[PDB]
DNA sequence: AAGGCCACTGGAGCCCATCTCCGGCA
DNA sequence: TTGCCGGAGATGGGCTCCAGTGGCCT
């Protein structure tokens, strides 16, 4: 995509490091905001976040796009499965099901499915 | 400067319809401008001067109205229409013809754009210049 | 039965085009 | 004193990402 200043743009991902780099720099050099968006040809708004979290933070590097949060890995119910397993290693991740169930540690939609239990068990 | 009947009869340049050609975008206030500019049903509060591109907001204050409601503004006014004409001035896209006021007019090859010439879209729209 | 494989999600961050508040200048 | 110009943090649109999750297979 190209923008309204003549920039060439990727809609969803980070500005350049490169370029990045350079916002910072002009900045530093005492150029005023408006005429590096104006000419590195990026949206001032642009120029305006990365300046701010470089003036806030020290870097330059853009936040961390993507990923989730647990929905029925919950901190308790990930414990839980560490409190199961260490009573008896051997128990099987439908049983630990069950016994989630059984404990109404979880509901009938927040029960962790078997290949997640069992991706707990893995990854914890 | 479509083949299929990408939907019938009112105004010329459907700023919706021009999106999904020229480019891409959720509709902006020069496309804006541009649609309206080619409905009929609109030329008492905005239109064409003759000349050329040019096109004066005879009702600023309804031509803002309206820009609010396309981009579900409702805090929308001239004073902000205004500024977001006054944004486009060093984007060679809209600038003002001085010594006037409510009348700018577009700057861009919108022949190249459009497919049309001034006086082709003038004629269709019933331009009194 | 637990691990390999995985389509499918939603919410996060990203730049962009304003929106918005306001100081400058005439 | 009205009239126009322009700087820059705030907005939310469409988009890319990806941890996370839950089937399916073996």
């Amino acid at each position: 995509g190209v923008n309204q200043l003549g920039g060439v743009f990727v809609n969803g991902r980070p500005l350049p490091d490169v370029v990045r780099q350079r916002i910072v720099e002009l900045a530093h050099q005492g150029v005023r905001p408006c005429d590096i968006s104006r000419q590195l040809r990026v949206s001032h708004g642009c120029v305006s976040k990365i300046l701010g979290r470089y003036y806030e933070t020290g870097s330059i590097k853009p936040g961390v796009i993507g990923g989730s949060k647990p929905k029925v890995a919950t901190p308790k119910v990930v414990e839980k499965i560490a409190e199961y397993k260490r009573q008896n290693p051997t128990m099987f991740a439908w049983e630990i099901r069950d016994r989630l169930l059984a404990e109404r540690v979880c509901d009938n939609d927040t029960v962790p499915s078997v290949s997640s239990i069992n991706r707990i068990i893995r990854t914890k | 400067r479509d083949r299929a009947d990408l939907n019938k009869d009112k105004p010329v340049i459907p700023a919706a319809a021009l999106a999904g050609y020229t480019g891409s975008g959720p509709i902006q206030l020069w496309q804006f401008l541009l649609e309206l500019l080619t409905d009929k049903s609109c030329q008492s509060f905005i239109s064409w001067t003759g000349d050329g591109w040019e096109f004066k907001l005879s009702d600023p204050d309804e031509v803002a109205r309206r820009w609010g409601k396309r981009k579900n503004k409702p805090k929308m006014n001239y004073e902000k229409l205004s500024r977001g004409l006054r944004y486009y001035y060093d984007k060679n896209i809209i600038h003002k013809t001085a010594g006037k006021r409510y009348v700018y007019r577009f700057v861009c090859d919108l022949q190249s754009l459009l497919g049309y010439t001034p006086e082709e879209l003038h004629a269709m729209l019933d331009v009194k210049p």
